[PDB]
């Protein structure tokens, strides 16, 4: 394992999928936010229905 | 462009991922987009843009 900090990590998983680094960097609030948030759903998805 | 942005203590340089390979920060290993005041953690540093030595002649 080779650490590496996680905006820079999310950074290269971006640059992965065809979508330049400044694309994270420049909206990195709002790419947590929106993480945090669906997180929040899968919790309250699996606590509504078995 | 392509690598990460990396210091060996008080110089900055640029790396491939996968091999450490330190180059000097320039124009063509770089792209620009925005201003400053965006990017969290970013830091301040020299970007040499290798035609001003050309002109310079
Ligand atoms: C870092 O790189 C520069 C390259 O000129 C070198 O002079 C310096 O000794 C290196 N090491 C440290 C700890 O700065
Ligand atoms: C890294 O986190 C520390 C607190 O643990 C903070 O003081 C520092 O400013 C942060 N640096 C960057 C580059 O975010
Ligand atoms: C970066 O450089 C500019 C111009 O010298 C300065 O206004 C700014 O406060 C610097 N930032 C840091 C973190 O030193």
């Amino acid at each position: 394992a080779l650490q590496i900090p996680f905006a820079m990590q999310m950074a290269y998983r971006f640059n992965g999928i065809g979508v330049t680094q400044n694309v994270l960097y420049e909206n990195q609030k709002l790419i947590a936010n929106q993480f945090n948030s669906a997180i929040g759903k899968i919790q309250d998805s699996l606590s509504s229905t078995a | 462009r392509e690598g990460v942005f990396v210091s060996n203590g008080t110089h900055w340089f640029v790396t491939q991922r996968n091999f450490y390979e330190p180059q000097i920060i320039t124009t063509d290993n770089t792209f620009v987009s925005g201003n400053c005041d965006v990017v969290i953690g970013i830091v301040n540093n020299t970007v040499y843009d290798p035609l001003q030595p050309e002109l310079d002649s």
